[PDB]
């Protein structure tokens, strides 16, 4: 799985 | 000076319920508008995004925000202390080192007040934008957490894809479809086949029980949104990316 | 090929709760009269037979007959994914390494379909005579089951005892005896009565067919084996064979 | 010979629920007069003592005076065999080596024989002065085993803080700090007092709990506390627990 | 090695011969 | 932090 901040703006 | 009563002390057990199994400690956020609380689990895989308007409340109070630092662990075992017709009151002073929480039983019988040690805590934050999902899926909370419960001694990943809950591993395989309306909708403008970890939907769906309701929410290429709605003041959305 | 379906799935969860415990592979065979499995535990100390007739499935149809290896192990997680008002089918391609199992539900809105591999089983069977039993024991399976919970808490083998008017169960360990006396309302048949111990090890994993039947009968004769039988209405059984100790 | 038949059995069963988890060893006292247990638990910081008066069974037979050694695990263990609705007898003989119980269902068709074999021990008995307590408290069973549930997740002591109109329990801990104030609640109080007891010991006393609906504490300024559960029309159980001390 | 049995027991197999 | 119940009652 990918972290979910290589999904979100930080 | 935040003050918060709560008359359906319940809402906030289960609450708690909701939040303990994923993620241990997080950054409660107060504010005129209400509270607030994001955090990802450990594993940085998923994250819960909390919302309890301040007109949920029956009473609410405050004057300067606040973040404050739970282990939500103390705060779980707290909580299981209230009783589920007590009132429950949650204070914090300007200045933090304690929250406080008070259950007063409905009937002028007993008071219990706890004041929680807080913790000074930097758990990051991501900010997540209000986008278009291809399928928005709905659903009675209790039918999606069986089927977690189900697929997940099957296989340890579901594959999603309107609507149809599948998985397999070393004794076969298995789906479950589900369409129309017990009540299930859909929103679709895209087919869309992503694969999630059992592991997490299954930490998700202990909101169950302040919902008969979730929703599904999904896009290519892009993290699930699953939501379970406190009636008539909030929501708690989980996150998960796909693998 | 082989299709069935069943109105009343409930059950086939429950005989695999049965099974389960007890035994972990075993071999379906798959008639025209119907669906019937025999097989011992690890040991060779216990046996389980299963029947199903095919007059009970809501819908029946073996083509051509049919052995299928099951790991019950995999085969019972499948069958607690079953709501237990849903309509269970089987279905087997007459042959491929592949056992299919569907479970349909009330409001026709949920289906679930489950594809279980199956196993080149060489498994050993054996022939029961056909006889009848000196003492035949009826009574409330419920009864039967805190019997062995009971008794088992005080020792690890049961003296069961037949006599016209009653049956008798005892065990004993480093904690003491104890004695459970049933008399006459639970019924008996009887041509000479019987004593033989067995183990409850074995005897508590039968109980778990409990819900299958609201009665159980036991069958005995000297120096031989215990049935444990469990009738489910409208269709077929479980017997539970046990080796006598000693 | 002795014999008490008590054919509402779920009595004993409980007994045994409410003993067997502080001490696992006693000496059950027969006579006459009824039955009688009172051991200490293994630290010597509690102290349970049980009364079952004879006039409370249902048929009570004694010829010879009887200290029984009984393991209290192995009791609970056949106790745990008996129907929540069986009449249940006690029987032992003076040889004695062997206490029998006696399960038989209320249409007299299952009946069971659980004989058990017995022990030997030495038992340092207290003596326990009749005496008047400066404060006391009666209570829902309940609200008095939560109160104990809740609060050892926070701390491991509670101080039992009482008035003349309200009693307050309260414990301290890593987590933080609680407490829960109570104004079927009666204090009869001659003076205030405030004592701090260990959160284990009351958590096993509690466990008398489904033997009646009330419980009393009795206190005063250095004297154990007592915790007491009465058997209907029967006797009772009193457990005793030492307040804490400063180090 | 003996192979495990539980202690005091026979096999079916010397009550009930196997198919062949 | 406790004390034994010998203390306070005879044996």
């Amino acid at each position: 799985m990918q972290t979910l901040e290589s999904f979100f703006k930080p | 000076m935040f003050e918060a009563r709560l008359v359906q002390g319940s809402i906030l057990k289960k609450v708690l319920e909701a939040l303990k199994d994923l993620i241990n400690e997080a950054c409660w956020d107060i504010s005129s508008s209400g509270v607030n609380l994001q955090s990802m689990d450990s594993s940085h895989v998923s994250l819960v995004q909390l919302t309890l308007r301040s007109e949920g409340f029956d009473t609410y109070r405050c004057d300067r925000n606040l973040a404050m630092g739970v282990n939500l662990t103390s705060m779980s075992k707290i909580l299981k202390c209230a009783g589920n017709e007590d009132i429950i009151t949650l204070r914090a002073e300007d200045n933090a080192d304690t929250l406080a929480l008070v259950f007063e039983a409905p009937n002028q019988e007993k008071v219990s007040d706890y004041e929680m040690k807080l913790m000074d805590l930097d758990v990051e934050q991501l900010g997540i934008p209000e986008q278009e999902y291809s399928c928005v899926v709905k659903m009675p909370s209790g039918e999606f957490a069986r089927i977690c419960r189900d697929l997940s001694h099957i296989g340890d990943a579901v594959v999603i894809s309107c609507v149809k809950f599948s998985a397999s591993g070393e004794l076969g395989n298995g789906n479950i479809k589900l369409s129309q309306t017990e009540a299930v909708t859909i929103e679709m403008n895209e087919p869309v086949q992503l694969t999630f970890a059992l592991r997490y939907l299954n930490f998700f769906t202990k909101a169950t029980p302040l919902s008969s309701t979730v929703t599904l929410s999904m896009s290519a290429d892009v993290p699930l949104v699953v939501e379970y709605k406190i009636a008539d003041m909030g929501h708690l959305k989980y996150y998960l990316a796909p693998k």
